[PDB]
């Protein structure tokens, strides 16, 4: 999280890098975008773990 | 990490 926003409402969340990870790999994933794609591949190993 | 706090010859072609 490289915070520089000025509020939080604007975000529906908890600031978690869990879920700021969850929110940017779903935000990939959402563009048509393999699930062998190297990002997405620790993103999706940090999904697991987490 | 910054601050987080914010507000006889015949002449041949010469040349």
């Amino acid at each position: 999280s490289s915070g520089s926003l000025l509020n939080n409402a604007i975000k529906g969340g908890v600031e978690d890098e869990v879920t700021l990870s969850a929110y940017i790999t779903i935000a990939l994933l959402e563009i048509p975008l393999t699930v062998t794609h190297p990002v997405v591949r620790n993103a999706l190993f940090c999904l697991e773990s987490a | 990490c910054p601050q987080l706090q914010q507000y006889t010859v015949r002449k041949y072609f010469p040349e």
